[PDB]
């Protein structure tokens, strides 16, 4: 792979575990929460 | 390569969607590759207890009819995450057959700027459906089955006739850029992602040049780039965002 193929797949996967798998499980989490909430 | 095309498909952006000036905010991760509408039915559903809804960052009207990931790219990625959306309630959103017209057009302008003879009207009103029903129930498989063949060109050309793209400048407000770009210059050499700017938008060359929420090396050729990070609706959009 050339250098700039491996910048991409690099800055791609960089970029999901920035913002896709840092924020999966705490808004699921959250999204449970408020469902909970709802029940009043 | 098939790897790059799944991460780019199932990107996501986390989201924060707060009630414009009791409910509290509500949080959701944001495919890259849809549109607003077709995501947000239950951000509609959850801003519910009140007695036609839209959204907007910073002052600016999120539009229907751009992708997400470039929404969020060129107006928010300078931002920390969450996005920081604001929603909004009119008193009196397209339909999804408005959308999937939307998208079905983009996918013919991509079309017609890329076959010498149209391929997606080769095709039969079967595989337009699966196209959106590939899109809308973000089915990966589904959607490329058919989207192979949008990406194919003849083997003695090296790439396609014109490239599918569009350059953002700053913000949504002004209209994206657009012209005939060949994948191959004169000489026969592969043209990149910097020749395409130096030609069509030469002050971005101080500036971030964002494709799907990265920034690719300026000597990325172009073909590969129409290939590979492409959204569905077969086009290149690309921002040009202030550093920071």
């Amino acid at each position: 792979f050339p250098r700039w193929k491996r910048h991409i797949s690099e800055q791609l996967r960089r970029r999901d575990r920035l913002q896709r798998q840092a924020f999966e499980e705490i808004i699921l989490q959250y999204n449970k929460l408020l469902e909970k909430s709802d029940l009043h | 390569d098939k790897d790059v095309l799944r991460d780019v498909w199932f990107g996501r952006i986390p989201t924060c969607f707060t009630l414009y000036q009791e409910a509290e905010p509500y949080y959701l991760l944001l495919p890259r590759v849809s549109y607003l509408t077709l995501v947000t039915d239950k951000v509609k559903k959850h801003f519910q207890k009140v007695m036609e809804i839209w959204f907007e960052y910073e002052g600016t009207p999120l539009k229907w009819h751009y992708p997400i990931g470039l929404l969020f790219d060129l107006l928010a990625s300078s931002s920390a995450l969450p996005w920081n959306i604001t929603v909004h309630f009119k008193s009196f959103c397209p339909s999804k057959d408005a959308i999937e017209a939307h998208f079905m057009s983009c996918m013919k302008e991509a079309d017609a700027l890329k076959h010498k003879s149209q391929v997606i009207n080769e095709m039969q009103k079967k595989d337009h459906k699966q196209l959106w029903m590939g899109l809308q129930n973000d089915r990966f498989d589904q959607f490329w089955a058919i989207n192979r063949k949008l990406m194919e060109y003849p083997a003695e050309e090296n790439g396609f006739r014109y490239i599918p793209f569009r350059i953002y400048q700053t913000t949504t407000e002004r209209p994206f850029i657009q012209k005939l770009f060949r994948p191959v210059a004169a000489d026969g050499q592969l043209h990149t992602l910097g020749d395409l700017l130096k030609e069509v938008c030469p002050s971005a060359i101080k500036n971030q040049v964002m494709i799907h929420g990265i920034e690719p090396m300026l000597e990325t050729p172009l073909q590969w780039l129409s290939e590979h990070l492409s959204y569905p609706d077969n086009f290149l959009h690309i921002s040009i965002i202030p550093q920071p």
